[PDB]
């Protein structure tokens, strides 16, 4: 359904741009009667002087003297920016909350959530990422295994990922500083081979 | 710019003998006390009669629009000077026939140039036809249902119809919007 707000709100302004009369304003001519059309000979004299001396940047202002029975009511365009906007960024971001990626990563404006994308990009690969691949490559694990013999077993390695560096040096920060402990023991703790 | 015309029209050509019949020194005295109020209003000539634009400054350079709205043949465009030697000119410009802008064009070229004191003056035999029977009918019952009521009531007394003086007069008149610079 948020994707159906989202592709139905942007379409809406896509239309919008393209079917939708608005005039900068409209020359009335009642006329001597109730009503009453002009001439072809006057018509022809109206765009010509409309044209020229009116339209464009280069005549924005003038008086425009207005006779017995013209006149002149400029009109308006009352909702101009904003046809749901905020709706269509509430869906744009409900869409990123059934995907799981946080709306700081794909760029949706929203309230900021994480702070500095050290731990935006964390939770992306913690919350969304890692599980979903912790799956995918646990049944290759099993499948491919009934291919060859022995058991095989085929895991996500979060040592090698970018994303989670600021929870790998918080971790050599925290043995590293705990000097209690042997030097052969605290490379153990994080996955060195002791020497 | 005056405007003030060569000849007035002679009378003969004026329908006081339709005018009779639609309702002579006071039949005559009315229509062109109704030709001349449509006119005035509608700026238009009805009669083709003669005039002298005689102006000091040209509008534009290939431009000034004529007031009188239904043109044909301009006589000349006398370029006098000061003293009064006047020598006309007689290539540079070109009438353009048109009901809503009876403009000179000019050729390509800045219009002719007015000497320091010496007017520029315009002849031009302005209207629709020589006689009444060349008139669109509509104007011309126009001038009936204005010459009428000038006939039938005196001083400015009290008395609105579909197709009225006003409701035909309302396709004639000059339809302007620049109340601007240029």
């Amino acid at each position: 359904v948020a994707l159906d707000v989202h592709n139905a709100a942007s379409a809406w302004s896509k239309a919008l741009l393209d079917n939708a009369a608005r005039p900068s304003g409209a020359i009335i001519y009642k006329g001597a009667d109730g009503q009453g059309v002009l001439a072809p000979e006057q018509y022809e004299r109206l765009i010509f002087e409309m044209e020229t001396h009116h339209q464009g940047a280069r005549n924005a202002g003038r008086p425009m003297l207005l006779e017995g029975g013209l006149d002149w009511k400029p009109m308006g365009f009352s909702p101009s920016d904003m046809e749901f906007h905020e709706t269509k960024a509430a869906a744009a971001r409900e869409i990123a909350l059934a995907f799981g990626v946080p709306p700081m990563l794909i760029g949706i404006p929203g309230d900021a959530t994480y702070a500095n994308y050290a731990e935006a990009n964390r939770a992306f690969y913690r919350l969304t990422v890692l599980p979903l691949l912790t799956r995918v490559s646990a049944a290759l694990a099993w499948w491919l295994s009934g291919y060859l013999g022995a058991q095989i077993e085929l895991k996500p390695d979060l040592d090698q990922v970018p994303a989670l560096a600021v929870e790998r040096d918080q971790l050599w920060a925290r043995i590293g500083a705990a000097g209690f402990l042997s030097n052969s023991e605290k490379r153990v703790l994080l996955g060195l081979p002791p020497t | 710019m005056m405007l003030n015309e060569v000849t007035a029209v002679p009378g003969t050509a004026l329908p006081v003998a339709e005018f009779r019949d639609h309702l002579d020194a006071a039949l005559l005295s009315y229509l062109r006390a109704a030709i001349a109020a449509i006119e005035g209003r509608t700026a238009k000539a009805l009669i083709s009669r003669g005039f002298r634009l005689a102006l000091t400054a040209w509008r534009w350079g290939d431009m000034q629009t004529l007031p009188i709205a239904p043109v044909a043949t301009v006589t000349a465009l006398r370029l006098v000077d000061a003293a009064g030697v006047e020598t006309p000119v007689a290539a540079g410009w070109r009438l353009v026939p048109d009901m809503a802008r009876p403009r000179i064009e000019a050729l390509g070229a800045m219009l002719p140039m007015i000497p320091t004191g010496g007017r520029v003056e315009i002849d031009f035999t302005a209207g629709f036809g020589a006689s009444w029977s060349a008139l669109p009918v509509d104007l011309a019952q126009a001038v009936f249902l204005l010459a009428a009521q000038y006939y039938e009531l005196r001083h400015d007394g009290a008395a609105a119809m579909p197709f009225g003086v006003m409701a035909l007069i309302e396709r004639w008149r000059t339809v302007r919007v620049l109340g601007g610079r240029p």
